[PDB]
RNA sequence: GAUAACUGAAUCGAAAGACAUUAUCACG
RNA sequence: GAUAACUGAAUCGAAAGACAUUAUCACG
């Protein structure tokens, strides 16, 4: 899963 | 439960950018499904199925018309305050719309990618009007990311509740808690922790990075929807 | 934007009562669908339709578990003697409940179509077997229950002026658009009066509660008649 | 429909 | 092998009477199957079964046309054996075809229909299945009698079901098909036994037609014109 | 009707050779069908179809047992001097053989329709894959073998003028009626020359034998390719 | 498909 | 004969244009 | 719970061997 830098 | 966090002048626009991602996901489905529904008009054995899809494409089209006519600035009181709306108050209806949409897509995705795919094959004995494997992957991948985005919007602001839970997220939590809970190395997408955000700036920034990711997925989805429309045309639609 | 209206000590209980209606609607379907899904195991040609029903029954059972485990008092800040820089507004409290109703109603709209129309036809085309279909009366009760939950949801929302595009129901908008290109007889088109206090909402909710309970019982009755029909024919 | 006393 | 027995002037007519029984058995099926095949059009799940029945009804119709257009006097001093042999052979071919169709129609298709639809309006009656089996058994035994009574039997003319009953008996120690057939000693004796057989088979064919009408009526009452 | 033609000492053997071609056709089917029927035991949705095939394979295995246990010399009276004019006529001897061929061929027609058309569609509809279907090449071989056995049987019968309504094959009559209502020519519609002696029949039988044997080998080869497919696509473990 | 002297 | 009608804007057609005055199916 | 039993000799297994004392199916 492409999760933003720092969710 | 939430944030102390107040709206700023840039909040209205942030909300429109989030809603626009949802409109683009909805529209993408509506466009491919109009096409599929047109081809199916010429297959006698798929008449009732065709109607079931029509019933779904109406629901999507309704959601998309609702989103496109929503003016977010109407529902936002910035101050100059403390008349100022809290950021939670403002995100909540947006998140709630996302949740409704996502659950709708879950039902449709099951019908469209599983049972109907099988029914089609059983009824027609060919693959002319099935989906491609790659479209199914893009379908699942896009849903997964919109699930996670919606989870992030809600959990990062601590506005979660039973009523906002998504079926698939709770499934993965309940499955983990009776399978292991390998909660550090954690391959599962939905099982990773969400950090609280501490300001609107931090939300704004993470929204934008999310926006870039989802836009990517929506373009891959559109690509695969064009490949499959082309297939239907080449395999079924066109004359011989 | 809403009401000036604050929560009272009796708000928590009002919310639980509203939620209980929805749990009863959901459960009523879940029970009749478990049964149908079990009779369909025996019919080879309805295998994929069976799975589609399973997918719907799961969504309902999830919405019902979520509603049953929601503790409404947890999400409500009443103040002390009506402390205002703590007391929740009534709108803040109803909104998530109304939103849940809307999501559930839209799900029922999709399931009702599948179950009462296209599947009924599919069943006759596949089997010619009318023992497998719903009774006409169960279909009438299905529609009648949906219409009233639609209207109840419209009332909760419009009466407090917390409506928005995001909370509009497809069928209500369809009736408004249809009317504007044809004062009036239609169920969904009738004006909703703003309520001016919680007392007035409380009282109207209770009257609504009586009506919906009522429709839910007629629905349960027709669901039992149909379960009995399948049982008499299939075992 | 049935809409209670005053809706 | 055989008789020594010669044809007489009444032989041509005897043969036409035997062939007419077979035409009547074939036609009876053809009529009920045309009906069924028509009702099945409406059932989407039965489409490939319907086409299998069509394939069978065409074979029956072909056998019936072939029998009806055969002029027995054209093919008739000839020995009585020479004349009965092609008739017996036609009976055998028909009987084996019926064995296959009967299995498909009364067993596997009946089960497939219930599995697909749960719809018992679409099935045969128990009584039609009894009349089906009873008619087959008698045509088997009649064919066995035509062949064995004249000693024109051979491996190539054996019927599956008769041989099954013999092999089954030889590995146990009375069965319809296992009973001895007396050699006939003249055409008069054959003529007479034929006529008594004709009476019995005509009785069975009427019971079959009756049950076929009961089922056709059933499908019509439930499924409409 | 017929020839005038008498049996010779070599007649018994000619008949055994003809019968053996039929046995080999029957056995070739029985072998592939035993295999298919075994794979199908493991597919719950194909249970009743499996029983229909079993019913067919039994009818084939019965015809093949009958042919294999038939002793042709038992049913032939040769006389002892080329004439002996109580010697069996060649027609009397071929007729039951031709009749057995006809019965078989008609059975194969029914089975071929079920096996290559309706069942193939039913399998796909029921299982949603091609793991237990036939190959296109096996279906071609099936049809090509049938067509040749039809024509061979037509040749046996017409060449001796022993034809009758009772010996007509459905497919040959269909081609004749179809032509007479339409009216690179159709294999079954071509004229068959009367034979004038047993020597001429013997030699044409032998040439036919060589052709049918070629077709039976092609059929066997495609039956092995398909058995291998079923093994690789369904049978074996994953 | 068919050997010499069968057909014409 | 039978089947098929979004609260659509697709579909088919190189185009013109077609879309129940239509399309498809069939032991017709 | 349900389903599956040729008048077979195939099928599965590298093998030993398995084949109703079996195999398969089933809403997280
Ligand atoms: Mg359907
Ligand atoms: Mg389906
Ligand atoms: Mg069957
Ligand atoms: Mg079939
Ligand atoms: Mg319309
Ligand atoms: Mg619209």
């Amino acid at each position: 899963i492409s999760v933003p830098p720092g969710v | 439960l939430g944030s102390d966090i107040k709206v700023t002048p840039g909040t209205s626009e942030l909300v429109e950018q989030i809603l626009a991602l949802l409109s683009r996901y909805l529209s993408s489905y509506i466009h491919v499904l109009n096409k599929f529904i047109s081809h199916l008009r010429r297959v006698a054995t798929l008449r009732f199925e065709r109607t079931t899809l029509i019933k779904f494409v109406k629901k999507l089209r309704f959601y998309n018309d609702s989103v496109l006519s929503y003016n977010a600035s109407e529902f936002i009181n910035e101050g100059k305050d403390p008349e100022a709306d809290s950021f939670d108050k403002v995100i909540l209806p947006i998140a709630s719309m996302f949740v409704k949409s996502v659950e709708t897509f879950d039902l449709l995705n099951y019908y469209l990618t599983q049972s109907l795919q099988k029914e089609i094959l059983s009824k027609t004995l060919n693959e002319d009007l099935t989906l491609t494997a790659e479209s199914i992957l893009a379908i699942d991948d896009t849903y997964n990311h919109f699930v996670k985005f919606s989870q992030w919007m809600i959990e990062s602001l601590r506005i979660g509740s039973n009523l906002l839970d998504l079926e698939v997220v709770q499934f993965a939590i309940k499955s983990a808690d009776e399978d292991g809970t390998n909660i550090g190395e954690t391959d599962n997408i939905f099982l990773q922790e969400i950090l609280p955000v501490n300001s609107e700036e931090e939300f704004q920034t993470l929204s934008a990075a999310w926006h870039s990711i989802l836009d990517g997925k929506l373009s891959a989805l559109d690509e695969e929807f064009d490949v499959v429309a082309t297939k239907w045309h080449d395999k079924f639609g066109k004359l011989k």
